[PDB]
């Protein structure tokens, strides 16, 4: 079903990196996320720049680097009422959303960390990891590395739901217990790679292809989405997107929806208990989507491509990005 | 704190350990570093009946200045004499009178001299320096300057008739003056020399006296005539009726001329007339009294506002580098710095504004939690902090480079 | 300047940019950052008739702190009413009576409410939060401290029934004190209240009124009951006659007593019988007056010390240069700037020193002839220069800059 | 006659530039003298380099560059009672001798300066010239040009004595009014060119040689010093002075006797209205002596060697170079 365009417009829009940033060079946005407060949008750079931007319109806010620049792009957000958590590849940084430094972590184990979650103490603790065979933990509070974990698997995604989502480079996911850390289950969900991930208490949602990119071969992504019940812990039935499906969010207000996005910036809103009922609508990006998120109340839908622009899309009516 | 009087307190200090090495002056028992405070060289003295030299000097005990009253050839017939009056004038503290510690005898002048100390105040000026100074002026002493004058020697003689004693000596050139403030500089001389001189009077004889010289020394500043003469007195009265109001021809009539045989005269009588004036002179000297309690703030705030000011300049031009929040904290402070001092418009002209370089401290003296924008050169960073964040970032700086 | 004598001034500043951050209040059309003034949760209001709230808040034009005192639920009937009182109340300017500025109508509180905008008193506590504290005690308040509340009121009194004015809110809760400095803080309230109410007095009746509330204002403190009544006067009176003087019970009692028809009351009058009171009250002040002289003295020298800390920051860090003695001035300063706050030991560790911070700052106030040693990084240059060149070097560069 | 050892000694010594100078690479001293205040000498750098240094053991005092160092060698100094006067080839600069600036003039008519001097108006006005056909007339007060004129012959040398005293690049000498700057007279000192001038009152004398050097023939000095009388405006017999004369100071207390250097340091004291009547003696430079002064006493002679070395000898006895 098409998507009334009273429902469906472009909002606002910015580039970051600009021609002007001394990271536009690098290339375009390593990642975007939707704070869950004080209607900010997070945006990182390929050398570790993170911009926010406030409300629909994204009037710029605050923007200050994370961690040295050689060390590459920004990896992650993760947010808790102190402040922002960034993630680099050499080290982990923590910072009031003014700015503000509140501790600086950069351990010798932290070789190329790509990824992290919480745990099972709440706000209060997180899990890091990348393309290496170390763990660490952190107290968020103390701001130190509590316990080192050794792991077999090399992971590019992390998330806390009902347990630890931990995608691994190979395309396949483990689950995690959230206190031990240990592996429950492991689920096949593509060939080699996973590009994006998703969870919620009753689902976990991926895309991902078969191969990754060689001279020979580009990496292709799969013209589904994979589904795994975490309620009953068994595979489910995948969900069909010809477009191939680059993204994918679960909808924080209807529990049972899924929304996906592809490449050209075409997007399928798509409930899980029954694929019949969907929306489709599309956007106008100027170059090839690479990143997405939605806001906590499901009301902002975020986009950046390759052409280093972001467009946040939504109804004209009045919306919010936080209670 | 204006521009004024930001250079009268700075004179003020200027003038009290100021010296003079080629003075040729001793050094007495209990004193040193004499300097000569008389403007005219040529010495008369108005009341003594001798000659007076002025002289500020340094105590040897406490180090502290004071005022030197040097009277040139007296002979002590009398030990009885002084320590009979200083023990009572010493007693008498007054905003309006120029309090006399001791008195004693030295000879180290070359001569035999009486020595009275008095309290330094120092750029006084006489009263006398100060209306009529040499070297033309027809500008009358405006009536309410000549009111002020009243009450402070009205608050002065009530203070002197009550310790039972009498001014003596109350004239034009023996009256200090500081930003119209006018003080009795001359106080005990009189009681010392005139102790057993002939036809000594009563000291209830002498303070109506008081009265007259008084009536007298307002009567002169009227006219503006700095010498004046009981011969003459009724011809100036009536030259004051039309550039003065009718009610202060009364007081200086009333001070000026003697009582009938029954009334007698005391300052309280004097005071009943004047009682809007003495509110009025109140009133002011409270205003006054608040004005300067602003300048006392912002002044001793300045004392601390550099003190941060240091702080500051310590860590913005160090550079040494361990972990990345150091890194942060000491971008931000050079983000603040810029922030304040190197404020330009567009065009880049410098924008000067030492009100903006007080606002800012202040608030960062204060921890105030207002928050300002922070932004880099190239306008990648930008930070939204308040001051006691800041604040706190500049103490933790400044304190780990002591470590 | 003493220990607490420093820290008045220390938490009068505090007080002034005092901040709630969690407050529940407002911005009006003029104004923002308001502030709870009020020391008790539960309302009722001495005079008003209404619940009464009180705020410091900083204009936004100028940006200045000023006290707002809120009438809750009021409803302006007459646009009368406000303009022809504020008019004639911000006229009157008074040691002892708080200046009232304008008084406007706000809505944004939630309620309608009436806004009075007052200077503000820092440190301020009234005259009876003060005398009668919220925690008790016993002790007598010592009459002279009685006599200085008398006279700051008849001054007071006497500013306002001149313009034709009167009190109407005269009492202990009212009346704002600062370190033995009473001020009337509740006026021009009344006036508005009344303007159109149907038991409207005759002015000169309300001024009659005056002087009785003063009377139990006085003789509350006097019989120290903070809440004192007309139903057992006679008897309060007779109490103080042994532990007074019998000079202050006939004047509490002339104050209170109605008098006789033919008489009528004034404020002259009353001063008519305080007059040796009022020149010791002036005297007090005066004395105090010059005693923050001398501090304002000793702390002057902070106020350029920190004037030079501008410059120096404003100079530094500001772009090629045109002829060539600006790279030879340029060159000097930053290299002086190294000389004070980065000198470091033998191995480069930080030499912290607030002592020579101050010291060569002092040096360059008074422009010092002394020479210090001057050395470029690679040890090139040399410089062999007093304080006095630096000075003017740094008056100009400062200067040009603004040019 | 020989110098008793007790009059004649070497006091002190300096390199200057040193070598951890920044000037060093580029040469030897391109001028000394000393001050007529305070006790101090001053040496010049090939690229505009001051050092000054007090007494005969030539301790450091101050030092800084005067003009940009691609503007080439310090050529001259000029000393009045509120600092030192500075000449490079293309400007003019004052200071004190604390260092702080005074003024500096950087005129365009400037291009290759090589000397000036003093005029008729006491320290108040400098005439200025070099290898370039305009000279300026510079308020030492004012610190800017006054006048400017045009010129044929080319200076190499100005000092005021009873005339502005003026020698060209080709060996001849110029005797200019020091009021109008008009040329009096023209003598005829060397052949080609003045390797050095002073005058007195009453003489003036130079050295010099027939021939500037090519690749066919190295400037060789003549063997004697050329002398003029300023008093009767004729030429003089020259001073017979085998060794080469390169450098000749008029002494400033025997009045009509002059000092006389050649290369190999080796000096003659020698009264110029008869000559039969010298004393003799040597130095010990390290090098070749490219440059000499004496103090405003007579009793310090200060001597430049060509590596880098500048030398102060004198009586041990207790020496003032000035009141
Ligand atoms: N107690 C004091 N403390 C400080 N300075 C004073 C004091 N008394 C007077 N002076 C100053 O010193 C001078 C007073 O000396 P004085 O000798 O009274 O003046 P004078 O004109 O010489 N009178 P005379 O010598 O009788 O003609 C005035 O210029 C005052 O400003
Ligand atoms: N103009 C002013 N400037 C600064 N502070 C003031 C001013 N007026 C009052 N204050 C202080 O702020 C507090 C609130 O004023 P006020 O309303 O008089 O107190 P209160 O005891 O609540 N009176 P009430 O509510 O009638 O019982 C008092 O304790 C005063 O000390
Ligand atoms: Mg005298
Ligand atoms: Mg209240």
């Amino acid at each position: 079903h098409m998507m009334d365009s009273r429902d469906w417009t472009q909002l606002g829009c910015v580039a970051y990196p600009s021609p002007i940033h001394p990271d536009y060079h690098a290339g375009p946005a390593s990642t975007i996320a939707f704070d869950n407060q004080d209607e900010l949008l997070w945006i990182g750079t390929q050398k570790g720049f993170a911009g926010s931007f406030i409300g629909r319109e994204l009037k710029r806010f605050t923007a200050f680097r994370i961690h040295p620049e050689t060390d590459g792009p920004l990896r992650q957000f993760l947010f808790v009422d102190k402040g922002v958590i960034f993630l680099g590849s050499r080290s982990v940084y923590m910072a009031a959303r003014s700015g503000v430094p509140i501790w600086s972590i950069r351990h010798e184990s932290m070789q190329d960390l790509r990824a992290m979650s919480f745990t099972s103490k709440g706000t209060s603790e997180i899990l890091v990891a990348g393309w290496q065979n170390k763990m660490l933990v952190i107290d968020v509070n103390k701001g130190e590395v509590v316990k080192e974990l050794p792991t077999q698997d090399q992971y590019s995604f992390l998330k806390m739901s009902r347990y630890i989502c931990a995608a691994t480079n190979k395309g396949t996911v483990n689950i995690l217990d959230p206190i031990t850390f240990t592996i429950k289950k492991q689920w096949q969900a593509h060939g080699a790679f996973i590009n994006d991930l998703d969870t919620s208490n009753d689902f976990i949602v991926t895309c991902g292809g078969s191969h990754r990119q060689t001279h020979n071969t580009p990496a292709i992504l799969d013209p589904y989405v994979k589904v795994f019940d975490l309620k009953n812990m068994s595979a489910m039935n995948p969900v069909p997107f010809a477009p191939l499906a680059a993204h994918v969010r679960m909808h924080p207000r209807m529990l049972t929806t899924a929304i996906v996005v592809n490449q050209a910036g075409q997007i399928h809103v798509t409930d899980l208990l029954n694929p019949s009922n969907s929306q489709v609508c599309y956007t106008q990006p100027q170059g090839v989507v690479l990143h997405f998120d939605v806001s906590r109340t499901g009301e902002g839908k975020a986009l950046a491509d390759n052409k280093h622009n972001t467009y946040v899309w939504g109804s004209p009516n009045k919306i919010q990005f936080t209670e | 704190i204006p521009k004024d009087r930001r250079e009268n307190l700075q004179k003020k200090l200027f003038h009290m350990q100021q010296l003079l090495p080629n003075s040729g002056l001793p050094n007495l028992d209990r004193w040193h570093s004499l300097f000569p405070l008389d403007t005219k060289a040529t010495r008369n003295s108005t009341c003594f009946g001798y000659p007076s030299w002025m002289y500020k000097a340094q105590n040897n005990k406490n180090g502290r200045h004071f005022a030197l009253r040097r009277i040139e050839g007296y002979r002590l017939t009398n030990e009885k004499a002084i320590l009979n009056v200083t023990k009572e004038w010493k007693k008498i503290i007054n905003a309006n009178i120029v309090t006399v510690h001791e008195a004693f005898t030295t000879e180290f002048f070359g001569d035999s001299s009486l020595i009275f100390v008095y309290d330094f105040h120092p750029l006084s000026e006489t009263l006398y320096d100060h209306h009529f100074p040499p070297n033309r002026n027809t500008n009358k002493i405006p009536e309410n300057l000549l009111w002020s004058y009243v009450c402070q020697i009205a608050n002065a003689l009530l203070a002197i008739h009550n310790a039972k004693l009498a001014a003596r000596c109350l004239e034009l050139s023996k009256i200090i003056w500081e930003n119209n403030r006018i003080r009795l500089a001359a106080c005990s001389i009189l009681d010392v020399l005139h102790h057993d001189s002939p036809n000594r009077k009563t000291i209830e004889e002498l303070q109506q006296e008081d009265f007259v010289k008084f009536g007298r020394i307002i009567l002169a500043l009227a006219t503006n005539t700095p010498t004046l003469n009981f011969n003459n007195i009724d011809a100036a009265l009536a030259t004051i009726v039309p550039r003065y109001s009718t009610q202060l021809r009364g007081v200086l009539e009333w001070l000026i001329k003697p009582s009938a045989p029954g009334e007698t005269k005391t300052v309280e009588t004097l005071l009943g007339g004047i009682t809007t004036h003495l509110a009025n002179f109140a009133n002011f000297v409270m205003q006054e009294s608040d004005e300067k309690e602003f300048h006392l703030m912002r002044e001793l705030e300045n004392g601390r506002i550099a003190r941060l000011m240091f702080k500051l300049s310590v860590v913005n031009e160090r550079g040494d580098s361990h972990n990345w929040s150091e890194t942060g904290e000491r971008l931000l402070l050079k983000l603040f710095r810029d922030y304040v001092f190197h404020q330009v418009d567009a065009d880049g002209k410098a924008r000067l504004d030492t009100n903006h370089y007080l606002n800012c401290l202040s608030k960062l003296d204060a921890s105030s939690e207002e928050q300002i924008l922070l932004t880099s050169r190239d306008n990648a960073t930008v930070f939204v902090v308040s001051y006691r964040s800041i604040r706190q970032m500049l103490d933790r700086a400044y304190g780990e480079l002591g470590k």
